[PDB]
């Protein structure tokens, strides 16, 4: 409508934010299983654990 | 099938030159690896001493070395005299 | 007395080049490179360097010809230079024969030419090794190692000379 | 302050004695602007393709701060790990060469002679 | 350092001097910055042979090998600029000003 | 141009960069630069403009030269030490000559007059590609070899390479040369605090490029060589205009701009080791180029220009090459000063 | 080198031949192999500004 | 808040400071010796291998 050409973006790319959504979960969770496994690793390291 | 075998006659035909050279190069590539003699250049080429055998300050308990230039034991080169 | 050949080969390198960078007619800029590098053939070859001497004849007696190529090519005119046409060039040649003389002059009479580096006058048939080779000539196995030591250097050139290719290509396509 | 030091692995983001650190908390006051870092980035993305700024594609925005953040938690550690390492052989070197280090003598005020300057 | 160090040198310093201080032709000064890697090939195989450097006997034609590459471009560039402006003087080389 | 070959040409030329800050035998270093030379040649001559060829055969003539100096250089450490291993030189009078062999190919001391002539040559995407990845690699051999420079010689060559990087910008109009004196100051910048400490000149040099890139992109997002061509696209582009602006602050160093976190640790390390007298005259000619900076900003956003009426079609079209990256590329070269600290990781 | 790949992923790409005590093909020694083996085994491990 | 609190809260202010000042001053000296005397962990520029040099039996002796 409007715009006789075909917008270049006018409909849901469903692919790619498919996957941006699953690389922000993954890089997320990456993320916070790092954190968990460094701490640990620092208590169980220096004689905290 | 039958097109791959029609593009080697056509090109067998039209640039013959073309196909003797990518097969006889084809060939220079692939057959080194499956020749069993290839190994055998190797030996050629480890038996001639350029240079002079040094030889190891004997001290015992090296029986694999042989004591003299004459003695049986130690590294021959039979094969490369019956190849 | 041939003894000073080995010097004099390199002299003759000397005012051969300078002649060649005397800024002549392009012809005679390459005349002058040809003898300098026909001069130094000998000497690399004095030194033990057959094959590499050998070589460089080889592939630089045919680049100076394809830069000749281009010379009645690309470079060539309605009134070629001459050596002798412009009067400057006559400075410049005999600014090259005599630094080099004075230098040799001083080496012969001090040998402590105090130009640039350290160097002394006493020719050049002291600095060979003495030895031997067996049955191998040295500068022909180590050029020969290229092929069982020189893994990265063949690659790197051949995927450059390919690349050089190509740039050929695109740079004279002429669209 | 480094790359000469002895035992160091070419290539290697984070060596392995680092983790005896304390990792980066997930609220560290760096980290964190370093995710407001991402949304800048993601705001500005939507004005330059003319985009609705505020609300264009949260799914763009979410890699920009969640990658962003990501690669500044790993550059947080091997920050801390640095200056670890700097204040490790820092007293290394300190201990190990004494002399170079004499022992200051500390004396009060009462037995130094500094001279006031009378400020008119 | 021998007479044969010397002469090599500075034939390289005149080439130097040859190819960076232009008279007023290009194909003449790309022809003395080969000759630049003439001299700096020849000292090369000096030390090389002198030294016994077994490996580095290969250096040389390495060095060759790029190095008329760079020649290669050079007279290759010479043609470019030839057909359009006429003639490898550089004196007219000077529509790029500002 | 064929895709491919523009391809090919891109990573031959990254490739030529990488077996220099990878290559530790001298050779491999000069042949990974002329990999590099032979390279991007070609694509500096992509739109094939007798421009163009001028541009081409200054940068092949001067590269050239400097190259066949740097295997000078490498010849003679070779006679005098018999070592290609890449390390302080055993020569001093070869140090020198790798210091200006590597110098022409930076545009630092006189040896500069090439790169304002051969940006202005080129497109601005191969000025993008010659003034942000043609340093890496000389870059990276002065790095390796900061163990014997000779402080004056590197310290008064930084000093031109600025100085005439901000004066002779100040009389330019075209965005290319304006940007290439620009980048010739910033290699004045990093070079000066090269022989004390790399870790600064490496920092200086990922914060040029950044802001390189960042300003590149914004020019070919907005298609301006001239001061008026960017004049007359305050219109169609005002938030490219506008991020014109403010990166045009974080070139000279405005905190708490980017630019200025550079300049801060770069004096604040040669105040470290008694160089206090030199560490002044680069503050106080920064304000040089802040100065054409502020008349390319008065010329963009700052000040209304007259526009065109044809200019009025443009608005109906809207620019199709997304030209990625720009937004981060923006923001990592606006706001990263409260993350200074981070210099330690490249240490 | 600035981002040493050699000894980091372990394999030789140019150190058989930065120096002249290496394995020459056939055992063919340099001029001076024994200086510069009692030049290299002296400064190992030394630091440069120290070894020199 | 009461006075306390602010001056508890200043003299720890103080504290970090200054043993923040003369750690970086410290620092200043260690970067030098270590610089100029080299005898430690960095500032130690690169060297050559020793094991690259071979010491297998060659063409010729006493090489
Ligand atoms: C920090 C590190 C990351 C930085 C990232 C941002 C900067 C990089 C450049 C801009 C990227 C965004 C973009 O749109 O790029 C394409 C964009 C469009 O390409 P173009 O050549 O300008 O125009 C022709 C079109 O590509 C139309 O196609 P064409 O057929 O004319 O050309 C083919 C096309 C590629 O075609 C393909 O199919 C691929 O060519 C290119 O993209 C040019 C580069 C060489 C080939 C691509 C390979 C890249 C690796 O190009 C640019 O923005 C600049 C051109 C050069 C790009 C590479 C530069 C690398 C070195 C820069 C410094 C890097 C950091 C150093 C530290
Ligand atoms: C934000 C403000 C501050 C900006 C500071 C710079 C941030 C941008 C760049 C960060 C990434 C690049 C540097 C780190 C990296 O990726 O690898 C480091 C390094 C790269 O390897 P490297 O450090 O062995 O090799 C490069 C050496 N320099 C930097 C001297 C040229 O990864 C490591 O694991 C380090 C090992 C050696 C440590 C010393
Ligand atoms: C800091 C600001 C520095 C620059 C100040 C001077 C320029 C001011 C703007 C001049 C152009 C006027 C105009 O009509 O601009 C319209 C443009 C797009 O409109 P809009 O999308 O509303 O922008 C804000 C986001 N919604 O909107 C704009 O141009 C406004 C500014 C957009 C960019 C944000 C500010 C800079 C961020 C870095």
């Amino acid at each position: 409508k409007f715009y006789i050409r075909e917008p270049p973006h006018g409909s849901p790319d469903w692919l790619k934010v498919g996957l941006t959504l699953g690389t922000s979960v993954f890089l997320w969770i990456y993320l916070i299983k790092q954190h968990k496994e460094d701490v640990l690793e620092y208590k169980r390291r220096n004689g905290l654990e | 099938a039958g097109r791959i075998a029609s593009f080697l006659k056509n090109a067998w035909a039209k640039e013959p030159v073309l196909v003797a050279s990518f097969a006889i190069g084809g060939l220079a590539i692939i057959l080194p690896s499956l020749s069993p003699y290839t190994n055998y250049a190797i030996r050629i080429n480890r038996a001639t001493p350029y240079n002079y055998p040094v030889p190891l300050r004997d001290d015992g308990n090296m029986p694999d070395v042989p004591s003299h230039p004459q003695d049986p034991q130690g590294p021959s080169l039979e094969w490369l005299k019956n190849l | 007395m041939t003894m000073y050949i080995a010097f004099i080969l390199s002299t003759i390198f000397v005012i051969g080049f300078v002649g060649f960078s005397s800024k002549p007619s392009p012809i005679y800029g390459g005349l002058g490179l040809i003898v300098s590098g026909g001069v130094g053939c000998g000497i690399v070859l004095n030194f033990g360097g057959s094959f590499l001497g050998l070589m460089v004849f080889l592939i630089y007696l045919g680049g100076m010809l394809v830069v000749f190529g281009y010379t009645t090519a690309m470079a060539t005119e309605m009134y070629p230079e001459v050596w002798v046409s412009n009067k400057t060039v006559f400075g410049a040649f005999v600014s090259g024969l005599m630094m080099e003389f004075c230098m040799v002059y001083y080496a012969l009479k001090e040998e402590e030419v105090e130009i640039i580096f350290k160097f002394n006058g006493l020719g050049d048939w002291v600095i060979y090794d003495t030895g031997d080779s067996g049955f191998f000539s040295e500068e022909a196995m180590g050029i020969a190692a290229l092929y069982s030591y020189g893994t990265w250097l063949v690659i790197v050139t051949g995927w450059s000379l390919l690349i050089g290719v190509v740039v050929i290509m695109e740079i004279t396509r002429g669209n | 302050m480094m790359s000469g030091r002895p035992g160091r692995v070419p290539l290697q983001f984070l060596p392995n004695e680092a983790r005896s650190l304390p990792p980066p908390k997930l609220t560290d006051p760096r980290l964190v602007y370093m995710g407001f870092l991402g949304y800048c980035s993601g705001l500005i993305d939507n004005a330059i393709r003319r985009r609705p700024v505020v609300s264009a594609g949260l799914h763009r925005q979410l890699l920009y701060v969640t990658s962003f953040v990501f690669f500044g938690y790993y550059l947080l550690k091997r920050q801390d790990y640095m200056y670890a390492l700097r204040d490790h052989d820092m007293f290394a070197y300190v201990k190990s060469h004494p002399e170079d280090f004499p022992e200051k003598d500390k004396k009060t005020y009462g037995e130094i002679l500094e001279e006031f300057h009378p400020v008119r | 350092m021998p007479l044969v160090y010397m002469n090599i040198i500075m034939a390289f310093a005149i080439a130097l001097a040859g190819l960076l201080m232009y008279r007023s032709h290009l194909m003449s000064s790309l022809l003395c910055l080969e000759g630049m890697m003439l001299s700096l090939f020849i000292m090369s195989t000096l030390i090389i042979l002198n030294t016994h450097f077994t490996l580095a006997n290969m250096m040389p034609i390495i060095l060759l090998v790029f190095a008329a590459c760079e020649a290669a471009l050079g007279l290759s560039l010479l043609v470019m600029v030839s057909n359009t402006y006429g003639t490898d003087y550089v004196q007219n080389l000077n529509l790029l000003q500002c | 141009m064929n895709p491919i070959i523009y391809t090919t040409l891109i990573m031959t030329v990254m490739s030529g960069t990488m077996l220099v800050m990878i290559s530790s035998h001298w050779l491999l270093i000069w042949i990974g630069f002329e990999m590099n030379l032979l390279a991007m040649i070609p694509v500096l001559m992509k739109n094939f403009n007798p421009r163009a060829t001028e541009a081409a055969t200054k940068y092949f003539l001067t590269q050239a030269t400097a190259s066949m100096m740097l295997m000078m250089a490498i010849i003679i450490n070779l006679l005098y030490s018999g070592q290609w291993t890449i390390t302080k030189m055993f020569n001093p009078v070869a140090m020198t000559m790798m210091t200006m062999a590597l110098a022409m190919k930076l545009g630092l001391s006189p040896f500069h007059f090439w790169v304002p002539e051969v940006t202005q040559g080129i497109s601005l995407q191969a000025g993008l590609l010659l003034l942000t990845w043609q340093k890496l690699a000389p870059l990276s051999v002065l790095c390796q070899i900061s163990q014997s420079i000779n402080p004056n010689l590197m310290l008064t060559m930084a000093m031109l390479s600025i100085l005439i990087g901000g004066w002779g910008g100040l009389n330019q109009t075209q965005l290319r040369k304006i940007m290439a004196y620009s980048s010739i100051a910033h290699m004045g910048w990093m070079t000066a605090v090269l022989p004390y400490n790399t870790t600064m000149t490496i920092l200086n040099l990922l914060i040029y490029i950044t802001m390189t890139l960042a300003m590149f992109m914004l020019l070919i997002h907005s298609s301006a060589t001239t001061t008026l061509s960017l004049s007359h696209t305050w219109n169609k582009m005002p938030v490219i205009t506008s991020l014109m602006m403010v990166t045009l602050l974080s070139m000279g160093g405005l905190p708490p701009l980017s630019g200025f976190m550079p300049k801060w640790m770069i004096i604040q390390e040669m105040t470290k080791n008694e160089s206090i007298i030199m560490p002044t005259l680069m503050a106080m000619t920064a304000l040089l180029n802040l100065y054409f900076y502020m008349r390319l900003a008065y010329s963009s956003s700052l000040t209304m220009f007259p526009s065109t009426n044809n200019m009025k079609m443009k608005w109906q079209f809207e620019h199709t090459k997304q030209m990625k990256l720009l937004p981060t590329m923006i923001v990592l070269s606006t706001l990263v000063l409260p993350m200074t600290p981070a210099l330690s990781s490249l240490n | 080198p600035f981002f040493d790949v050699q000894k980091r992923l372990g394999l030789d790409l140019d150190r058989w031949m930065t120096i002249q005590s290496a394995e020459q093909p056939h055992k063919i020694p340099g001029r001076c192999h024994a200086f510069e083996k009692e030049w290299i085994e002296c400064a190992h491990g030394i630091g440069g500004i120290r070894a020199e | 808040d009461g006075p306390e609190k602010n001056y508890e809260k200043t003299m720890a202010i103080l504290q970090i400071e200054a043993e923040k000042a003369e750690l970086r001053l410290k620092e200043l000296e260690v970067r030098r010796l270590m610089r100029a005397r080299g005898d430690g962990p960095w500032y130690q520029y690169p060297t050559i291998d020793k094991a690259l040099i071979d010491h297998s039996p060659k063409t010729t002796p006493d090489n």
